[PDB]
């Protein structure tokens, strides 16, 4: 996250770290959202790959022991059937992970709440991105979970010529864009938490930034719009 | 676009 601040230990308990086996150890690669005790929502490009993954829940500092972590295997990966890795801008950047065991819920680990199908946010809606990714363009990962305030930018403005143009679709959310704060590498897969009717829900899966850099004036961070996928999500959970 | 991972 560029332009962010450290999150409190307990404020985003559905954030997860998706990790891969890496030489003799494990390395963070993406975020995700815990949505069921044994299901994780992440980006399809995060799983685009023949790696071995684990998920960590109850995580705050990647490199030090908190009191609170649980480490769990991935037993099944379900990418969206229309995902095309040669075309990110087509959409469909979403994936579900079945975990090997169910996690135990607590104040550090809770289910993320999903939006109602079809829900579209107003322009400038209050949202936060969270994650351990880069804190500057070309920089290094955060050791602690960061957050940034990233208000939404509606489809009409985002798909305009000065912003993203036709790269963005109606099946995505844009947020941010001020040149200051951003998602960045290592944050994709993670949530965008938006305040609606007094509760935070997860409206975005972080997907892409500008080829120029993470925090670039009026190229907001782009997210998969979760509310486009609620039937799909429910159908996968119900069939496997 | 550039995807958020390394480097997708
Ligand atoms: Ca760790």
């Amino acid at each position: 996250v560029v332009g962010g601040t450290e999150a409190q230990r307990n404020s985003w308990p559905s954030q997860i770290s998706l990790q891969y086996r890496s030489g003799s150890s494990w390395a963070h690669t993406c975020g995700g959202t815990l949505i069921r005790q044994n299901w994780v929502m992440t980006a399809a490009h995060c799983v685009d790959r023949e790696l071995t993954f684990r998920v960590v829940v109850g995580e705050h500092n990647l490199n030090q022991n908190n009191g609170t972590e649980q480490y769990v295997g991935v037993q099944k990966i379900v990418v969206h059937p229309y995902w095309n890795t040669d075309d990110v801008a087509a959409g469909y950047d979403i994936a579900l992970l079945r975990l090997a065991q169910s996690v135990t819920l607590n104040s550090y680990v809770q289910l993320g709440v999903l939006p109602r199908a079809g829900t579209i946010l107003a322009n400038n809606s209050p949202c936060y991105i969270t994650g351990w990714g880069l804190t500057r363009t070309n920089g290094q990962l955060a050791q602690t979970l960061q957050q940034a305030y990233l208000p939404t930018v509606d489809y009409a403005i985002c798909s305009s010529s000065s912003y993203w143009g036709s790269t963005v679709k109606n099946s995505m959310v844009c947020a941010g864009g001020d040149g200051v704060r951003s998602g960045c590498q290592g944050d994709s897969g993670g949530p965008l938490h938006c305040l609606v009717n007094g509760q935070y829900a997860v409206h975005g899966v972080t997907s892409f930034v500008s080829r120029l850099g993470c925090n670039v004036t009026r190229k907001p961070t782009v997210f998969t719009r979760v509310s486009a996928y609620i039937s799909w999500i429910n159908n996968v959970i119900a069939s496997n | 676009x550039r995807t958020t991972e390394f480097y997708v």
